[PDB]
């Protein structure tokens, strides 16, 4: 069961990546936005200390929220929403990705 | 006076032997839109009115 | 509570100072009195009431000076410059070439 | 009721503990490795293939 769904999903995903040269750029950005959050929590687990807690929480929020806006751009960029073009999803990505950096520079 | 002297304001006329610290005990937003309407009527539209009349006629 | 000590004196008076002391960890209103009630001598008092503020929101050690949050500043600058190199390298490429 | 009274003082609180600086230099070094790994990996594959350059007016 899971072998068939596994190899089916690997092949049907890798063909989709090799078709469009926009998708591997998104996913290459995404994976290293996961590794930033992982080692940034590893600093907390390594030495037991919790003192500048807001400065901990700001970078972690940058990693998670910045991951999510990429996944929304990917979902909206493969299949188009009814009424929204592909020139407007990108501008909304710029504006809403540009508010979040300011409110995570005030917070540290 | 300024907006910088309001966000961190220690008043010693309430709970007297141990005064309260306001900036971490109240909700700003009802005051600062009112000071904004006062600052817009006084400097731009041309007509100066008192702060008490902006505070009374703020709900209707 | 702490005992005053002799200081430089003029022709008719005699001055006493307390050097320097560091104010308390608690904020509020404080009063500063030094009375001299002694039997045989006269009675003298003097006092006043002053207010001791908490810290402001600007007077704090910043995020440079702690050396415990260099890691997170380095985990903000990378996402900023990686983001701008993302956006410039997105409108200068092709589709299914 | 009218003699001398003993002098006292105050007892502060201990400051929060800072961590020693020869660890934070190591971790900002690791971040400076990972970001350059990201830029090298973009320029390695077909992703950053600068080919629709908008020259003209
Ligand atoms: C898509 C993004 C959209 C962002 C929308 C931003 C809209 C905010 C516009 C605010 C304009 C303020 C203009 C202004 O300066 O008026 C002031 C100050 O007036 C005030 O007290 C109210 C302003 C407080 C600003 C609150 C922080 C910013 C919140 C929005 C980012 C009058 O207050 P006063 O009490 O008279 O004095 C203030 C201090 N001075 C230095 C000026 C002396």
């Amino acid at each position: 069961d899971f072998q068939e769904t596994f190899k089916t999903s690997k092949r049907a995903y890798f063909a989709q990546i090799e078709k469009y040269p926009k998708l591997k750029l998104i996913d290459t950005f995404c994976f290293f936005l996961v590794l930033l959050g992982v080692i940034q929590c590893t600093f907390i687990i390594l030495i037991r200390d919790n003192f500048p807690f807001n400065a901990f929480l700001a970078g972690f929020i940058i990693c998670v929220g910045q991951f999510v806006l990429l996944m929304s751009l990917r979902l909206q960029l493969c299949n188009s929403f009814p009424g929204i073009s592909k020139n407007r999803a990108f501008a909304e990505f710029i504006v809403a990705s540009l508010i979040l950096h300011f409110v995570c520079l005030h917070f540290i | 006076n300024s907006f910088y002297k309001f966000l961190n304001w220690f008043d010693d006329r309430t709970w007297y032997p141990l005064g309260r610290v306001t900036g971490g005990t109240l909700y700003p937003g009802l005051m600062t839109t009112s000071a904004f309407i006062w600052h817009a009527l006084r400097n731009w539209l041309g007509l100066p009115i008192d702060i008490r009349n902006v505070c009374v006629l703020f709900a209707p | 509570r702490l005992t005053l000590s002799p200081s430089g004196n003029d022709s008719e008076t005699q001055y006493y100072t307390t050097g320097e002391f560091i104010l308390p960890d608690r904020h509020g209103v404080f009063t500063f009195l030094t009375d001299y009630r002694k039997i045989g001598l006269s009675f003298t008092t003097d006092k006043d009431v002053k207010a001791i503020r908490h810290l402001a929101n600007d007077e704090y050690p910043r995020s440079w000076e702690i050396s415990n949050s260099w890691v997170y500043i380095s985990a903000i600058c990378g996402v900023i410059v990686a983001w701008i190199f993302f956006v410039v390298s997105f409108v200068t490429t092709s589709s299914v070439g | 009721k009218f003699g001398i009274k003993p002098e006292i003082h105050h007892i502060f609180h201990a400051e929060p503990k800072r961590v020693a600086k020869p660890i934070a230099v190591i971790f900002v070094l690791i971040i400076f490795i990972t970001i350059l790994s990201l830029i090298v990996t973009w320029l390695n594959s077909c992703a950053a293939a600068f080919n629709n350059i908008p020259t003209g007016v």
